DNA sequence: TTTTTTTTTTT
């Protein structure tokens, strides 16, 4: 029965203690009621672990049934809420509760929930589809009977209700047997709601079988968390569909987790400590981090010193309406087997939003974005491509050389105004993307060779050559004696399956992950008295490659390299105004680019 | 709440004063906007429901939260204190009042179902509009024997059958006339969010707007405004037989205020009635800055203040946006002619091309901007659409089409296949196109006028080539064209560090309401007419164009350019509103068509 | 389960 158990529960959510509030033992629940009961404050996420901590046979009877349950708690917490501080008792609820899943069960796929489970809190893991968008549902409908002066209720559950044409008060029909009564959207009481669908990951799917779907009923509070195409944890219960015997199923979220980072999103924790101020406030902390990427790889020890500032990027201006972009973009041309393809999936790792792509396998008009025609419908609609889908982050392009040379001007667009202009015949607007690019590329015919200059072994036309800040060159010449640390380097890999321990270790990836995205935010800005170095640089460079037989196509493009590739520096310093000595490590880096040719 | 707020409305209609200017204190605001009512027709008053915030607090709570339920008493409100011209001007139809709001309130992904019912304001750019739509408001119905015509009002939103002939009494025989009652308009408009305010990495909404009797053709596809209007969601059906409605809502918006009005644009061609609406105080600045020996160059050199010199760009695009004069041809049955001049931009990489384009899209009102690889043959002018519910096909306007009073930006210009660049032949140089599919045979018009930039073949300025190859563009296109501006990258010094000097300063950190009205008199009030002695130095203008032109190489010369002189010509002589073309205005616009190519 | 128009992958 449950009549004893909304005491059960009552006592739970009046009595729990908790110590990790840094404080002492407070009540996690106590003062979650007051601010319920003073509306500000609208969901109550139950967790269950921590009543599997004092009674871990509730826990077995709740994800048993989870249906009963969650509507006890939204009793005991009725009753509750006026003991702190209309007719039917729901149109006066103003809140709702959630199950947080117990941490002792463990997330299934998409395909393991079987019929055995429905009517169980269940936890699924997978992928967003067409997530719709915010529509109101009623729960409460509110009617009037204009002739009596009345006010009417009824509670809705199905996805359908048929209305009333009663009056059903008993003194409007015995007075006069006649009357109708109106519906009405103020008395009324709607609830945000939308649903999405989920996918497998294609990679847990057996070798070669269709992935299979789920829908997913968000309604409450959890709208606006995922967005499609996103990796997503959820928790709910598993019902099936009102209005023979077959049943079609849903699954009606509790609880919407981000897993991008492939552990879950922790930007509430994201804070560093003071003992972690110790290591950013070093005088040498862009070169830790540098040395703490990809560290299973020997050498470069300057390809990783810029592969860190297209991660933090410089800082974007608009002066009298002028759009400069702030991101980096970044080609590294180089012999076959110098680990490209390893530096490019490591980037992809460490990126809040991320992709990857093959030139090879991608089409011009599924990088940007494309318009497709729906069969059913017969309605062109849009669908964004990967610079799209990585717009606050990197996008990875390694095989660049190889895409098709009508497919690789689609690119121009994105680098230089970071939009995508679209006037196909169903469409006419303007995405944004705001991604900054890494690409990877061999020089001529796999290797470079010394007969023939640049420019011609490596094939690139100088109005997409421009377009990057940085085309690093990496070359590898054998070396009797470098190639045996190398050697010694790789062999201990493949013993411990570890890189060999240095003077010191590298960060983590995910306490890394949150030293960047705490160093973005600064916005340094620059000294006027450093406007005459800067420039004499500048002018340099356009003698060299105008008075040399080799120099690459340098524009008026390539200042604002040395701008925005000093803003990338006095960021990671944490300083708040570029310095002198940013300038010149900049200027080191555009001249250590091309000198694996000398 | 009825007699309540009339009595505390008149107040503020009646005493309210602004620390502001309008058309270019006169205490009687309101009530001055209510005289000007009376002079003239339009009976619609314009009110800032900001201004009521100000003046009071408890009526700007119930306008946008009862906006149905008060604007009736703003406008009995305004009929009373309409008593000072009760006498004088008798107009029929009634007083109206029209709250909105300078700046938008909210986006198309923040609406949320507290907000049902009350008023909101968003903004985006209208898709696509329908024909007109019936509604019904007083009922006309007619008995089968007593021939008696009874009309029932509609009140709350629903016509009720009498069901008693007022003299037969027969219990049903009261059918419904149709064509007797009355009806009122309704159309149904799509808009789309901006690209400015969305989130990261998504792709534009759309929301349903329901305009009325008044305002029902008062937008256009293309457009972008600040629709500001209640906010509504109506039940729908599950079968269009049954009572069964559905839970899920649906939402839309009962429009109630436009705005095109943005103050960085310039003038729309709405607001030709409008420039007799100018201070005399601002008609004398205007005549008297055109007087200055340079007044040319000295708005020129106003247009987009970050561009480096660039001295003749800015004259041939500052010409552009004034045109030759618009004469009437039809007598002669040529047919009609152009007056728009089409501008292209050739040049190497890195010489600010593209931010050009980017400046002047945001400048013009009624503009577009296109990009080369996305963007189809019939994605810029008209396509053929099935259109979902009718099942049939519609026509549709591209982009080419919806620019219409502006300028279309084609970027990337080289990199558009030769099908999808022959379209531009037709609506270039005819200002015309003919449509000839399925079920439509029709022909459209258009006043657009292109401004587009492109790379030379190679994307490299190699000075080996002849001019008429380093551009790789036929003959039958060059000339539709007649400003071709070739930038090119000199290796001077002395520029590239005046340059680098300047673009440095954009990191640190004329007006405008001149040109922006000053544009508007000039097409307004003037119509430059040729003369007997500008027209002696435009025949020899053209039989020398044909010896240079011939022999270089470079760009022939046929007798279309002999028209775009003119074109040209006259545009310089509504720069100074010289209404009347003489020698100089031929000289100038000569040495302009000159003195590009070189 | 048919035409016709428009976009994108594929031989
Ligand atoms: N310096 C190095 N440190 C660590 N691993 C290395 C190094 N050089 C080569 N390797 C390894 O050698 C292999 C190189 O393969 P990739 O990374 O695919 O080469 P790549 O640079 O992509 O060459 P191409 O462009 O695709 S021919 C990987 O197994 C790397 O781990
Ligand atoms: N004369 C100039 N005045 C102001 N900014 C300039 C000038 N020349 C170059 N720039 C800057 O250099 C960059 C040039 O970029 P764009 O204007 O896109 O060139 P572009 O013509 O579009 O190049 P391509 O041909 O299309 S790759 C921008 O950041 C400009 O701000
Ligand atoms: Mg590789
Ligand atoms: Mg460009
Ligand atoms: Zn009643
Ligand atoms: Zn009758």
């Amino acid at each position: 029965d449950y009549a004893l158990e909304k005491e059960k529960v009552k006592k739970f959510l009046q009595e729990f203690y908790q110590d990790d509030e840094l404080g002492k033992k407070q009540f996690k629940y106590g003062n979650q009621l007051v601010r319920l009961a003073h509306r500000e404050q609208v969901a109550l996420y139950v967790d269950l672990d921590d009543v599997a901590e004092d009674d871990p046979e509730l826990v077995d009877s709740i994800c048993e049934n989870a249906r009963r349950y969650a509507k006890l708690f939204a009793d005991a917490v009725q009753e509750l809420l006026p003991q702190y501080k209309q007719y039917p008792a729901e149109l006066m609820r103003r809140f709702e509760l959630y199950f947080q899943g117990p941490s002792s069960n463990k997330p299934r796929v998409i395909r393991e929930v079987r019929a055995d489970s429905v009517g169980k809190l269940v936890t699924v893991r997978g992928i967003v589809t067409r997530v719709s968008e915010v529509k109101p549902k009623m729960v409460v409908a509110t009617y009037t009977c204009d002739q009596c002066g009345a006010e009417t209720y009824q509670p809705i559950q199905s996805p359908t209700f048929m209305p009333l044409i009663m009056c059903p008060s008993q003194e409007c029909q015995t007075n006069r047997s006649g009357g109708r009564l109106y519906l009405q959207t103020r008395g009324s009481r709607f609830i945000k709601f939308q649903e999405m669908k989920m996918q497998e990951h294609s990679d847990q799917v057996p070798v070669g079988n269709i992935p299979r779907s789920i829908t997913v009923l968000v309604e409450g509070e959890n709208t606006r968390i995922a967005q499609p195409g996103d990796h997503v944890s959820v928790t709910g219960i598993f019902l099936p569909i009102l209005r023979g015997l077959l049943s079609e199923t849903y699954l009606e979220a509790h609880r919407i987790v981000k897993m991008n980072k492939s552990e879950d999103d922790e930007s509430g924790a994201g804070e560093l400590t003071r003992e972690e101020l110790r290591q950013i406030a070093e005088e040498d902390f862009y070169e830790k981090l540098a040395a703490s990427i990809a560290p299973e790889i020997y050498g470069h020890e300057d390809v990783k010193k810029a592969l860190l500032l297209l991660l933090v990027g410089g800082v974007d201006q608009s002066p009298r309406g002028m759009k400069i972009r702030g991101n980096i973009n970044i080609c590294l041309m180089g012999d076959p087997g110098v680990a490209k393809s390893q530096l490019l999936s490591y980037i992809d790792r460490l990126a809040p939003r991320s992709q990857y792509t093959t030139g090879r396998g991608s089409s011009g008009v599924g990088l940007t974005a494309a318009v497709l025609r729906d069969s059913v419908s017969g309605e062109l609609t849009l669908e964004g491509g990967a610079l799209v889908l990585a717009d606050q982050g990197v996008c990875c392009i390694d095989e660049f050389d190889k895409m098709a040379e009508a497919d690789r001007t689609a690119i121009h667009e994105v680098m230089e105004q970071q939009t995508i202009s679209i006037a196909k015949a169903g469409i006419l607007t303007t995405l944004n993307a705001r991604c900054s690019i890494l690409a990877a590329a061999n020089p001529a015919y796999g290797r470079y060779n010394p007969r023939r200059s640049l420019e011609q072994n490596i094939q690139l036309p100088a109005a997409l050559l421009s377009r990057f800040d940085l085309l690093w060159l990496i070359q590898d010449r054998p070396d009797r004696d470098n190639d045996l640390r190398l050697a010694q380097h790789i062999t201990y890999v493949h013993q411990h399956s570890r890189q060999p321990p240095s003077q010191f270790e590298p960060l983590d990836m995910k306490l890394m992950r949150r030293y960047i995205a705490m160093c973005r935010e600064k916005q340094p800005m620059v000294p006027e008295s450093l406007a005459d170095y800067i420039t004499a640089a500048y002018v340099e460079m356009r003698r060299e490659a105008w008075a040399s037989k080799d120099a690459t196509y340098t524009s008026a493009r390539t200042l604002l390299a040395i701008l925005r590739l000093s803003t990338a520096l006095a960021r990671l310093r944490m300083v708040d105004v570029v310095e002198k000595e940013d300038v010149n490590e900049a200027i080191r880096l555009m001249e250590m680019s091309k000198d694996s040719l000398l | 709440n009825v007699a309540a707020c009339k009595e505390n409305f008149q107040r503020f209609l009646q005493r309210f004063i602004d620390p502001l200017a309008k058309e270019e204190i006169t205490e009687p605001l309101y009530m001055q906007r209510l005289g000007e009512i009376n002079v003239i027709g339009e009976p619609f008053l314009n009110v800032n429901c900001e201004h009521i915030k100000s003046f009071d607090k408890n009526l700007y709570r119930q306008l946008i939260s009862y906006p149905q339920e008060v604007i009736p008493t703003f406008d009995m409100a305004v009929n009373e204190i309409f008593f000072d011209r009760y006498p004088d001007s008798i107009l029929e139809h009634q007083i109206q009042v029209r709250p909105f709001n300078a700046l938008k309130t909210k986006n198309m992904r923040n609406l949320n179902p507290e907000d049902i019912d009350q008023l909101i304001t968003i903004s985006g750019m209208v898709i696509r509009t329908s024909q007109l739509i019936p509604e019904m408001q007083e009922a006309f119905f007619q008995c089968q024997v007593c021939a008696h015509t009874t009309r029932v009002e509609m009140d709350r939103g629903r016509i009720a059958e009498p069901s008693v002939c007022g003299r037969c009494h027969t219990t049903h025989s009261m059918a419904l006339i149709h064509n007797r009652s009355l009806f009122s308009d309704k159309q149904m408009i799509k808009l789309q969010e901006s690209p400015e305010d969305m989130p990261a990495g998504q792709t534009p909404h759309t929301v349903i707007l329901f305009a009325h009797n008044d305002l029902v053709d008062k937008v256009q596809p293309g457009d972008r405004v600040n629709v500001t209007g209640i906010y509504r969601a109506v039940p729908i059906r599950v079968n269009p037989r049954v009572s069964n409605v559905k839970s899920v809502y649906k939402t839309h918006i009962d429009v109630i205020h436009y705005r095109k009005t943005d103050a960085k644009r310039l003038h729309g061609l709405d607001e030709e009635a409008e420039q007799k609406l100018f201070s005399e105080k601002r008609v004398e600045l205007l005549k008297e800055l055109s007087r200055k020996p340079d007044i040319y160059e000295r708005l020129a050199s106003a247009l987009a203040p970050s561009i480096y010199e660039h001295e003749d760009i800015k004259k041939g695009i500052l010409l552009q946006l004034f045109g030759g004069t618009r004469k009437d041809f039809s007598h002669t049955g040529r047919g009609k002619f152009r007056a728009e001049i089409n501008i292209l931009l050739c040049g190497d990489p890195g010489t600010s091309k593209s931010q050009l384009l980017q400046y002047v899209y945001n400048l013009v009102p009624r503009g577009q901007y296109t990009s080369g690889k996305g963007s189809s043959a019939v994605g810029l002018t008209a396509y053929v659409m099935k259109d979902p519910e009718t099942r049939q096909l519609v026509l549709q306007t591209g982009a080419l089409v919806l620019s219409d009073n502006g300028i279309c930006c084609i970027d990337e210009f080289d990199k558009m296949n030769e099908s999808t660049r022959s379209v531009l032949h037709e609506v270039m140089e005819q200002q015309t196109l003919s449509i000839a599919k399925a079920g439509i045979i029709c022909q459209l018009n258009a006043r657009t006028s292109v401004l587009a930039a492109a790379n030379p073949i190679e994307s490299q300025w190699n000075p080996k080539k002849t001019t008429i190859e380093n551009i790789q563009l036929p003959h039958t296109l060059l000339s539709r064209f007649d400003l071709i501006f070739l930038l090119l990258d000199p290796q001077d010094e002395a520029y590239d560090r005046r340059l680098a000097h300047h673009l440095v300063a954009l990191y640190y950190q004329l007006d405008m309401a001149v040109l922006k009205d000053y544009i508007a008199y000039a097409h307004s009030t003037i119509m430059p007419r040729l003369s007997e002695e500008a027209s002696q130095a435009l025949i020899e203008a053209y039989v020398d164009m044909r010896k240079i032109g011939s022999s270089r190489g470079m760009v022939s010369a046929y007798p279309r350019q002999l028209e775009s002189l003119i074109r040209l010509a006259e545009a310089h002589a509504k720069v100074r509103l010289s209404n009347k073309v003489e020698a100089i205005d031929v000289e100038e616009a000569k040495r302009l068509h000159r003195e590009a190519l070189k």
